[PDB]
């Protein structure tokens, strides 16, 4: 039993027709001092799968060890290690569901919420949640803390259930994703503007994008807010 | 007195062990096995006999990485070169664990070193029936 310190705010996440795409930004927060900025938490396994936490900072990198671990250990003994026995999202999303649910048993959690993303051998776009309890769930969209509030309202207007996935391009899919970073940056106040995307497309393989910004904002209606109801100036 | 030889950690009148010495032959009785360093790097290499046709090729790979940076092939008792490669894998999750670098290649050298030294010092354990050749690229 602990209480999270250094903590990375929201994880949005949906699927489009060939693949996935996931996006975080890029800060570290410790309770309302918003302290480090340069921080992934986007963490590509392969390339094929993309670990997106949030939560625990000091957890999140330990989470990230055992990640580099599971690849030097599946290399092992392994002459298929970059081919037919690599890495699936799969593998990697059931061994953190594995472990996420271990610890929650033993009274002392991985203080995190995380979305897995990716495509499986055969195509298949891969999108599981896993977080400190060991709940599970999959669904069309998925977004973690704060963005389960806000971007999925937004992303399930594009995909609102299963026979919407291929209908959406790539396109499509990453403007709602990078307009729902926008707006958690307008109303979550432990979010940066900075923030990275990813997508992995069973076709263009794994596309990492960092130091994105929220563009495109609207504050200029802010000069015309005076008072607070009857204040004329 | 004889029976200096029937016992691991026993030393023989002149000052030998002869079990390990014994472990010597399994060695010399394996296949052969070779390692090259060169100007930036190592090569090793390894024979293969083929006992029949029936034997899958490209298949018993029996050359081993450890880590991400080591390589090892060993003559003689297969499994014991396993098992020593198995303990090399643990020694070096662990250094990494603890000190964030991969383990550099001397440290890594000793530390199968004094594990293989160590089943040479008890009688309830028998020595380890390998010569291993291992090598890789680290900091310097």
């Amino acid at each position: 039993t602990q209480q999270p310190i250094v903590t990375g705010t929201s994880v949005i996440s949906m699927k489009y027709d060939n693949g996935v795409i996931i996006a975080a930004d890029n800060l570290g927060s410790y309770g309302s001092l918003l302290r480090f900025n340069g921080v992934e938490r986007l963490i590509p396994v392969g390339d094929n799968t993309v670990v997106g936490i949030s939560g625990d900072i000091s957890d999140m990198q330990h989470i990230e060890r055992l990640l580099k671990d599971l690849v030097t250990e599946n290399a092992y003994d392994n002459p298929l290690a970059d081919a037919e026995e690599a890495l699936e999202p799969s593998y990697i999303f059931e061994y953190l569901a594995t472990v996420m649910y271990q610890r929650r048993s033993k009274m002392n959690p991985l203080w995190n919420a995380i979305i897995v993303a990716g495509v499986q051998s055969n195509g298949d776009q891969f999108l599981r949640y896993v977080n400190l309890l060991g709940v599970t769930y999959s669904s069309p969209t998925l977004a973690t803390g704060f963005g389960a509030h806000m971007a999925n309202p937004l992303l399930r207007k594009v995909v609102d259930r299963e026979s919407d996935i291929p209908k959406t391009t790539v396109q499509v899919a990453e403007e709602a994703i990078v307009n729902a970073m926008r707006v958690l940056y307008y109303r979550d106040a432990r979010s940066s503007r900075n923030f990275s995307l990813a997508i992995i497309d069973k076709n263009t393989g794994l596309t990492f994008k960092k130091n994105l910004q929220v563009e495109n904002m609207k504050w200029d209606f802010a000069k015309d807010i005076k008072g607070y109801g009857t204040q004329k100036i | 007195g004889t029976g200096y030889d029937l016992s691991n950690s026993v030393f023989s009148p002149d000052g030998r062990n002869f079990q390990v010495e014994y472990a010597v032959k399994a060695v010399e009785n394996g296949t052969t096995s070779i390692g090259i360093k060169c100007n930036d790097g190592v090569v090793f290499a390894v024979e293969k006999l083929i006992t029949s046709k029936l034997l899958v090729p490209q298949k018993n790979v029996k050359i081993q990485v450890v880590d991400r940076h080591i390589g090892c092939v060993y003559s003689g008792l297969i499994p014991d070169g396993r098992h020593l490669v198995n303990r090399g894998r643990e020694e070096a999750a662990s250094f990494k664990k603890l000190y964030k670098t991969p383990i550099p290649i001397p440290a890594f050298a000793d530390r199968l070193g004094q594990y293989v030294q160590a089943h040479t010092l008890y009688n309830s354990v028998r020595p380890f029936g390998v010569s291993t050749i291992f090598g890789g690229v680290d900091k310097n």
